[PDB]
C-alpha cells in the first residue's frame, strides 16, 4: 500500500515480473532507452512500443509529462512500485525511473512485445 | 492612531497604498508593518508582511525590521530569519554589501546558526556583487576576522 | 558481540565541506574543534 | 599533499605558528589578529593527516612536541587546534600503549588552565580512550581528573546525545579503590576519598549507565568488599565503616537498576560455597535491601531461593523454617515481596508438610 | 608510535598462497563443495568426479585420509554435520541421500523419506545447532527433517519458486528468498510465516547467508547486487532498506560465506572468472588486493569456505583445484 | 433532503419518466423565461464550468506572463527611437550634455528641469546628478557651439522627452508586475534561472505545459535555433548555450566552464518545470 | 471491497506437493470469520490459507478426482464439500 494515486496504471505482482524481464532482454538486443529524457525523445520521433515509470519518485510530478505525450501518440504505459528495481533490469548501477523499448525491425522479442502490448491495455479496461 | 480605532488605520493604510503606486509608497509599506507589530502584536506583523511581501517596490528597512520582530519573539525560528534574508538578498543583493556581512554574522553569532554555512555565503556573496561592492565586501569582511569588526 | 562502525572524517559530509573552504573565509578554530569533535563521537 | 610528502614544510607551518602566537603573546587582548592564521593552521594539517594513505612514525614523532606546545599554551584557539589534530591522529591510527597514557596524562594535567574548553578537551579524551586499546590509560592522572571543577555535570552535558561510555568505564574501578583505601587508609589530600565517593553518587544519581555498565560497577563492588573483608586482620570497626559507607551506593544500585546485583550474586555464588566465606556473603547481603534471598542455609550450601523450590520435599521443611526465624527476626537482608510470594506459593503444593509449615 | 591493533584491518588484507587443498588427489573435474570440519583440521573435497575425499590440513601437504567413490553418483552438495561426526551427501538427479556415519563406519543410502513426495533431491541445508536438516523442493515447497532419524517433520508452501533457503545463527527461524526477489521469514517450530520483506532492486534471488552472532543478513541477485541488513530490519519491515549494497559484482551473485568472527563476507560468481571478492563486515568495504588478476588461477567459482577459527580460507574452481590461503591475521585455525 | 430537512423525497422509474417529458416540453412549461435568456445563461455557465473542472483559475492562467513580455520588448523599442529624438533635437541648442551624460534618464529629467542654455547657471542639479558632474554641466553652457531654440520648439522637446519618463515608468511597473506573476506561476522556475529567463523560455514555446513536454536537452538550446539547424545540415558541431546564456549561473561562471554548466542547469530546471505545471502546490522547496 | 484492489494473490499447486501440464482450477471457495480460506481445487485437495500473511496453512488430500463444490453452515463449526466422485 501507500502508493500515490496518480500512478494509476500500476501493474501487480505477476504482471511486474513479466515487464521487467522483458526490459532485460530489450536491454540484450540493444533495443531499450533509459532515462527520462531520452524515454521522451522516442515518443517524439515515434519508435517506442511502450514506456514504463516508476511509482516511487519522491515528486511524482517528475515524469507526468510522459502519460500526456503517450495518449497523444496513442503509446501504451504502466507504472511499477520501484526504481531500484527498474535500473537493475535496464542494466544500471543507478536508480532508473522512465524507460522506452524502440521499435527494431527483425527484432526477435515481436511475439513477447506484443503480448505485453496487449496486456497493458487490459489494465486500462 | 491616537484618536480612532484600530480598523480605522487599516482603512486609511489601505487607501493609501492603492493611491500611491511608485517609488514613494516604500516608506507607506514600511510604516504600515511597524503599525501591525504595535497595533497587533507578532501574528499581525506576519499577516500584514505576508500580504506585502509580492509589492516589488521595497527597501532594506522591509525586511530589516522583520527580522528585528523575529529575533524578539522567544522562538526565534531560523528557518524564518534565513528566509527573510534570502527574501531581501533577492531584491538588493547586487548591491549591497552590508546586507551580506549582516546575513554572515547571524549564522555565527545565533545560537540556532550553523556557522558552517558561512563558507557558502561568501562565495554567493562575491559572485552576485558587482564593481566596487564586491571589493567593499573584502574589505568588510577582512575588517570583521580581526577584531575591529 | 555486536559490531559497530565508528564515524570517519571523509564519510561526514559536513566536516569536508568545512575542510574544503578557504581559510580567510573559515570561522575561528574554537567552533571547528566543537563540530568537529562532535562528529567524532558515537551518538546514542 | 605537498605537507604529509614533505615533512620539511610541515615542520615550517608548526614552527610559524609558535612563533606568531609567542610575538603575540605579549599585547593584551590581541586573540582576534591570530584567528585566521590559526584556523589556517587547523585546517591545513588535519586534512593531510586525511589524505595520507599511511601515517608513520616521523609525521607522528614531528608532531607530538607540537601537541604539547599547543596544550601547554593559554589561547583557546591554538589549544583548539591541537585538540583537533589530536582527534584526527586517534581516528587514523593505532598507537602504542607508552604514548597514549603519556597523552591523556597531558590532556588530564592542562584541562582546567582554559575553563571554556573543559567540554572539547573531555570530548577529545573520550575519543581517544574510544579509539585506542582497552587498559591504555593508567592510573596516575585519576586525581587529577576529580578534581576539575563540575566534572559530572559536563559529563552529564554531554551524555545527553553522546555516548560517554569509555570515560566511565576508565573512572568507575578507580573510584571504589579510592572510596576503599580513604575509609581505611589516608590520602595526601585533606577530603579526597569524600569528593571520590560524591563523584560515584553523581554518576549513579545523574548519568544512565549503558554497554553492561551496570554489571561492571556490581561486580566490582561486590568482589572488592569480599576482598577487602578477606584480609588477615580482622579490622572490625573498619568493617562496619566500609558498611556504612557502601550501604548508600549498594542501595541506589538496586533502586535504579534492579536485576543486576542479583546476577551477580548468582555468578558468585558457587565461587563464595568452595571456599569458607559464607559469613562475608551473608554480610554484603545484609547491607542491600533485597539480596538477603540468597542466604546460605546453616547446614549446606544452598541459597534460600534455589531451596524453597527444588524438587526434593524434605529439606523444603528446612527452607521453611529458615524463612520463620527470618520472620521473627528484624529482616534487614529480604524484602516483603519475596517473603509473601513464597508463602502463598508454598500454600499450595503437594507435599503436606510444606503446607503445615 | 605504531601497533598493531586486535580487529582485522580495512583496505589491504594479509595473505599467503598455500598448497592446494586436494594436491594429493588431482583431478580435472568441476569442484562442486569444499569445507572445514568443526573440530579437527580436516577439509573435505567433493566434486563432479563421483569421489568425496577427506584430507588432514596442513599448509604444506595435506596428506589423504580417505577418499571414496561412488557408483553413479556426481555429488551436487556433500556437507558435515553440525557435530561432525558424519558426512551428508546428494547429487544431480538422484532421489537417494546418502548419509556416512564415520565414527560407526557405516554408509547408509536414504532412497525413501516417507511422507515425501519430491522426486530428486539435491539442494539442503543444516541448522547449526545440528537439530534439522532442510530440503528446497519443488512448487515452492520446504521440508523439514529431522537430523538423528531422517523422517518429515512438515512442510512449509512459498508462493513461487524456492531460490535459496538458509536458517538462523539461534536455529529458531528459516529465511526463503523466492523466485520472483521476497524473502519469507517461517518459525522453526510453527510451520508459519512470521514476516515477508523484499529485497531491493532484485528480479530473482540466487543465494542467502546469516553472520554468526545474529547482526546481519545478506542476499544476492541476478544482477550481482549483494544487500546487507541488520536483522532486526528484516522481521520487522516490508521494504527494509540495507546498510550498503555491494556493486562490485557485475554478474550474479551464486556463494555467499559469512566469517566465524564476522569480520569478512565472502561473495562469488561462477559465470565469471576471477569474480570473487572479500568484504571488511563493519565498514562494508571491499579488500582490494584479494584476486590477483595476473596470476589467472582462481577462474570460476563454485565454492567457498572459511576455517572455523578464520585462519584459513577455501576455494574450490571448475580445474578440479581446491585453492587454499592462510590469513596473518588469524594465528588459530 | 431527508436529514437535512424534514421532507420526504420520491425517486422512482415513473419520476424519471416525468423527467423526460418536462423536457421535451421545456418551452411551453416556463412562460417568464425567454428562449435569448435560457441559451446565453447556458454558454455562461458552460464555459464557467469547465475551467472549475479544469483548475483554471486567475492564478493558474500564464497567459499574462507571454503577454507581458511581448510588451516588455514593445516599449524598449519605442523608448529607444524616442530618446534619440530628445538627443538629436537638443543636441542643435547644447551638444555638450549628451556627451557628458550617458543615462538615457537622466538626461531627459535635466532637460525638463532646465529649458535654454541660460537657465542652467541659476538652477541646481544636485538631487539629478552629482555636484562635481554638475559643475561640468554648468561650465560647458557658457561655452557653447549651438544655435538658440524658439520658445515654441523648446516647448515641443519638453512634451516629448516627457512622453519619455512615463514609459520608463510604466516599464518599470510592468516589469514588477512580470515578477509578482513568475513567482505565483512557476515559483520553483524563478529560483533556478531567474524571471526574465524563464518568462521567455514559456513565452518561445507558448505555455507552461508546452514547456512541461519538452526534454532537458531541447530546453538547453531552446533560444539556438538557427546554429542547431546549421550545424545539422552541414554536419559541423551543434551549439551548447541556447536561451540559458543570460541566466546568472551561466553568465557568473569562466568562460571554459559555461558549457558544463548549461547541461547541468537545463537538467535540474527542467524538474522544475514539469513540477510547477503538474503540482498542486506552489513552493519553492524543491528549487531552493 | 473500499478500494477494490487484489491485496493478495495465492498461488495454487497444480498438484499435490508436485508439478503437473494440466492447469489448477479452484472451483469454490468459502470464507471465514476467523480469518481462513477454505478453497477446494480440481487436483483433489481441500486447502487452508490465511488472508493476513497470504500463505497456506494446511492441506488434505481426500479425492482422485476433482472437488467441486463448498459449503459453510451459518456458525462456523461444519462445512460440507462435493466432488466428482460423488
Amino acid at each position: 500500500a501507500d502508493v500515490n494515486p496518480k500512478a494509476y496504471p500500476l501493474a501487480d505482482a505477476h504482471l511486474t515480473k513479466k515487464l521487467l524481464d522483458l526490459v532485460q532482454q530489450s536491454c540484450n538486443y540493444k533495443q531499450l532507452r533509459k532515462g527520462a529524457n531520452e524515454a521522451t525523445k522516442t515518443l517524439n520521433r515515434g519508435i517506442s512500443e511502450f514506456i514504463v515509470m516508476a511509482a516511487d519518485a519522491e515528486p511524482l510530478e517528475i515524469i507526468l509529462h510522459l502519460p500526456l505525450l503517450c495518449e497523444d501518440k496513442n503509446v501504451p504505459y504502466v507504472f511499477v512500485r520501484s526504481k531500484q528495481a527498474l535500473g537493475r533490469a535496464c542494466g544500471v548501477s543507478r536508480p532508473v525511473i522512465a524507460c522506452s523499448v524502440t521499435i527494431k525491425e527483425g527484432s526477435q522479442l515481436k511475439q513477447q512485445i506484443q503480448s505485453i502490448q496487449q496486456s497493458i491495455e487490459r489494465l486500462l479496461v | 492612531e491616537g484618536a480612532k480605532s484600530q480598523e480605522d488605520t487599516e482603512a486609511v493604510f489601505k487607501k493609501a497604498l492603492l493611491a500611491v503606486i511608485g517609488a514613494d509608497s516604500v516608506t507607506l509599506k514600511n510604516k504600515y508593518l511597524d503599525w501591525a507589530y504595535r497595533s497587533g502584536g507578532y501574528k499581525k506583523a506576519r499577516a500584514v508582511f505576508k500580504s506585502l511581501q509580492e509589492s516589488r517596490p521595497f527597501s532594506v528597512d522591509f525586511f530589516r525590521k522583520m527580522i528585528q520582530f523575529e529575533k524578539e519573539q522567544e522562538s526565534c525560528n531560523m528557518a524564518n530569519i534565513r528566509e527573510y534574508y534570502e527574501r531581501a538578498l533577492r531584491e538588493f543583493g547586487s548591491a549591497d554589501s552590508d546586507l551580506w556581512m549582516d546575513y554572515m554574522k547571524e549564522e555565527l553569532n545565533h545560537p540556532l546558526g550553523r556557522p558552517e554555512n558561512c563558507g557558502q555565503i561568501y562565495w554567493r556573496a562575491m559572485k552576485m556583487l558587482q564593481g566596487e561592492s564586491a571589493e567593499a565586501f573584502v574589505a568588510k569582511h577582512a575588517m570583521h576576522q580581526t577584531g575591529h569588526l | 558481540n555486536e559490531l559497530v562502525q565508528l564515524p570517519l572524517t571523509e564519510n561526514i559530509p559536513a566536516i569536508s565541506e568545512l575542510l574544503h573552504t578557504p581559510a580567510h573565509v573559515l570561522p575561528s578554530a574554537a567552533f571547528l574543534c566543537s563540530m568537529f569533535v562532535n562528529s567524532l563521537l558515537l551518538s546514542k | 599533499t605537498h605537507c604529509y610528502k614533505d615533512l620539511g614544510f610541515m615542520d615550517f607551518i608548526c614552527s610559524l605558528v609558535t612563533k606568531s602566537v609567542k610575538v603575540f603573546a605579549e599585547y593584551p587582548g590581541s586573540s582576534a589578529q591570530l584567528r585566521v592564521l590559526l584556523a589556517f593552521y587547523a585546517s591545513t594539517i588535519v586534512s593531510a593527516l586525511v589524505a595520507a594513505e599511511d601515517v608513520s612514525d616521523n609525521i607522528i614523532a614531528k608532531l607530538f612536541p607540537y601537541i604539547q606546545k599547543g596544550l601547554k599554551s593559554s589561547l583557546p584557539d591554538y589549544r583548539a587546534a591541537t585538540y583537533m589534530i589530536i582527534c584526527q591522529i586517534s581516528v587514523k591510527v593505532t598507537m602504542e600503549n607508552t604514548f597514549v597514557n603519556s597523552l591523556a596524562s597531558q590532556i588530564i594535567k592542562t584541562l582546567t588552565k582554559i575553563p571554556s574548553l573543559i567540554k572539547d578537551g573531555l570530548s577529545c579524551l573520550i575519543v581517544l580512550l574510544q579509539r585506542q586499546k582497552p587498559e591504555s590509560l593508567g592510573k596516575k592522572p585519576f586525581p587529577h581528573l576529580c578534581n576539575v571543577p563540575d566534572l559530572i555535570t559536563i559529563l552529564h552535558g554531554i551524555s545527553e546525545t553522546y555516548d560517554v561510555s569509555p570515560l566511565l568505564h576508565y573512572m568507575l574501578p578507580h573510584l571504589v579503590v579510592s572510596i576503599i583505601h580513604h575509609v581505611t587508609g589516608e590520602e595526601t589530600e585533606g577530603m579526597d576519598g569524600q569528593i571520590y565517593k560524591r563523584h560515584l553518587e553523581a554518576i549513579l544519581t545523574k548519568i544512565s549507565l549503558k554497554n553492561n555498565l551496570d554489571h561492571l560497577l556490581a561486580s566490582l563492588l561486590f568482589e572488592e568488599y569480599i576482598s577487602y573483608s578477606s584480609q588477615e586482620e580482622m579490622d572490625s570497626n573498619k568493617v562496619s565503616l566500609l558498611n556504612e559507607q557502601f550501604l548508600p551506593l549498594i542501595r541506589l544500585l538496586e533502586s535504579k537498576y534492579p536485576r543486576t546485583l542479583d546476577v551477580v550474586l548468582e555468578e558468585h555464588l558457587k565461587e563464595i560455597a568452595d571456599l569458607k566465606k559464607q559469613e562475608l556473603f551473608h554480610q554484603f547481603v545484609s547491607l542491600s535491601t533485597s539480596g538477603g534471598k540468597y542466604q546460605f542455609l546453616a547446614d549446606s550450601d544452598t541459597s534460600l531461593m534455589l531451596s524453597l523450590n527444588h524438587p526434593l520435599a524434605p529439606v523444603r521443611i528446612l527452607a521453611m523454617n529458615h524463612l520463620k526465624k527470618i520472620m521473627k527476626t528484624s529482616k534487614e537482608g529480604v524484602d516483603e515481596s519475596f517473603i509473601k510470594e513464597a508463602v502463598l506459593a508454598r500454600l499450595g503444593d503437594d507435599n503436606i508438610d510444606v503446607v503445615l509449615s | 608510535f605504531i601497533s598493531t591493533s586486535t580487529s582485522l584491518p580495512r583496505g589491504i588484507l594479509k595473505m599467503k598462497n598455500c598448497q592446494h587443498a586436494n594436491a594429493e588427489r588431482p583431478t580435472v573435474a568441476r569442484i562442486s563443495s569444499v569445507q572445514f570440519h568443526p573440530g579437527a583440521q580436516i577439509v573435505m573435497v567433493a566434486g563432479l568426479d563421483n569421489a568425496v575425499s577427506l584430507f588432514q590440513v596442513d599448509g604444506k601437504t595435506n596428506p589423504k585420509i580417505q577418499s571414496i567413490y561412488l557408483e553413479r553418483f556426481p555429488i551436487f552438495k556433500a556437507c558435515f554435520s553440525a557435530n561432525g561426526e558424519e558426512v551428508l551427501a546428494t547429487s544431480t538427479h538422484s532421489k537417494v541421500l546418502y548419509v556416512y556415519d564415520m565414527l560407526a563406519g557405516k554408509l547408509i543410502p536414504v532412497h525413501q523419506v516417507r511422507g515425501l513426495k519430491e522426486k530428486i533431491v539435491r539442494s539442503f541445508e543444516v541448522s547449526p545447532d545440528g537439530s534439522f536438516l532442510l530440503i528446497n523442493g519443488i512448487a515452492g515447497y520446504l521440508h523439514l527433517l529431522a537430523m538423528k532419524t531422517k523422517e518429515l517433520i512438515g512442510s512449509m508452501k512459498i508462493n513461487g519458486r524456492v531460490a535459496a533457503s538458509t536458517f538462523s545463527s539461534d536455529s529458531k527461524k528459516v529465511y526463503a528468498s523466492s523466485g520472483d526477489g521476497e524473502v519469507y521469514v517461517w518459525d522453526v517450530n510453527s510451520r508459519k510465516c512470521l514476516n515477508r520483506f523484499v529485497d531491493e532492486g532484485s528480479l530473482y534471488g540466487l543465494s542467502i547467508a546469516t553472520s554468526r552472532n545474529g547482526q546481519y543478513v545478506a542476499c544476492g541477485s541476478n544482477c550481482g547486487v549483494v544487500n546487507i541488513y541488520n536483522q532486526d530490519s528484516c522481521l520487522q519491515e516490508t521494504n527494509p532498506k540495507p546498510i550498503k549494497a555491494i556493486m562490485n559484482l557485475v554478474t550474479g551473485v551464486t556463494s555467499l560465506t559469512f566469517n566465524p568472527t564476522t569480520e569478512i563476507l565472502a561473495i562469488a560468481s561462477e559465470k565469471m572468472k576471477e569474480a570473487v571478492r572479500l568484504v571488511h563486515l563493519p565498514s562494508c568495504t571491499v579488500f582490494s588486493n584479494f584476486p590477483v588478476i595476473k596470476n589467472k588461477n582462481i577462474s570460476h567459482v563454485h565454492t567457498m569456505d572459511f576455517s572455523p577459527r578464520s585462519g584459513y580460507f577455501a576455494l574450490g574452481n571448475e580445474k578440479g583445484k581446491a585453492l587454499m590461503y592462510r590469513l596473518h591475521h588469524y594465528s588459530d585455525f | 433532503i431527508k436529514e437535512k430537512l424534514n421532507l420526504s423525497c420520491i425517486h422512482s422509474p415513473v419520476v424519471n419518466e416525468l423527467m423526460r417529458g418536462i423536457r421535451s416540453q421545456m418551452d411551453g412549461l416556463i412562460p417568464g423565461v425567454e428562449p435569448r435568456e435560457m441559451a446565453a445563461m447556458c454558454l455562461g455557465l458552460a464555459h464557467s464550468l469547465s475551467r472549475y473542472r479544469l483548475k483554471f483559475s486567475a492564478d493558474k492562467v500564464d497567459t499574462m506572463i507571454v503577454q507581458a513580455i511581448s510588451l516588455l520588448d514593445d516599449l524598449d523599442k519605442e523608448l529607444n527611437n524616442y530618446i534619440m529624438r530628445c538627443r538629436e533635437w537638443y543636441g542643435w541648442h547644447f551638444p555638450e550634455l549628451g556627451k557628458i551624460i550617458s543615462d538615457n534618464l537622466t538626461y531627459c529629467k535635466c532637460l525638463q528641469k532646465v529649458g535654454d542654455r541660460k537657465n542652467y547657471a541659476s538652477a541646481k542639479l544636485s538631487e539629478l546628478l552629482p555636484e562635481e558632474v554638475e559643475a561640468e554641466v554648468k561650465a560647458a553652457a557658457e561655452i557653447s557651439m549651438g544655435t538658440e531654440v524658439s520658445e515654441e520648439d523648446i516647448c515641443n522637446i519638453l512634451h516629448l522627452c516627457t512622453q519619455v519618463i512615463e514609459i520608463s515608468e510604466y516599464r518599470t511597473q510592468l516589469y514588477e508586475y512580470l515578477q509578482n506573476r513568475m513567482m505565483a506561476i512557476a515559483p520553483n522556475v524563478t529560483v533556478m534561472v531567474g524571471e526574465l529567463v524563464g518568462a521567455r523560455l514559456i513565452a518561445h514555446a507558448g505555455s507552461l505545459l508546452n514547456l512541461a513536454k519538452h526534454a532537458a536537452s531541447t530546453v538547453q538550446i531552446l533560444g539556438a535555433e538557427k546554429a542547431l539547424f546549421r550545424a545539422l545540415k552541414s554536419r559541423r558541431d551543434t551549439p551548447k548555450y541556447g536561451l540559458i546564456y543570460h541566466a546568472s549561473l551561466v553568465g557568473q561562471t569562466s568562460p571554459k566552464h559555461k558549457g558544463k554548466i548549461s547541461r547541468m542547469l537545463a537538467a535540474k530546471t527542467v524538474l522544475a518545470i514539469r513540477y510547477d505545471a503538474f503540482g498542486e502546490d506552489s513552493s519553492s522547496a524543491m528549487g531552493v | 471491497v473500499k478500494s477494490g484492489s487484489a491485496v493478495h494473490k495465492m498461488i495454487v499447486d497444480r498438484q499435490y506437493m508436485g508439478v503437473s501440464k494440466r492447469k489448477c482450477i479452484v472451483w469454490g471457495v468459502a470464507f471465514l470469520s476467523d480469518g481462513t480460506i477454505i478453497s477446494v481445487d480440481s487436483a483433489g485437495k481441500v486447502q487452508f490459507w490465511d488472508s493476513a500473511t497470504g500463505t497456506l496453512v494446511k492441506s488434505h488430500l481426500i479425492a482422485n478426482a476433482d472437488v467441486q463444490s463448498i459449503a459453510v453452515a451459518d456458525q462456523e463449526d461444519s462445512f460440507v464439500v462435493g466432488t466428482a466422485e460423488g
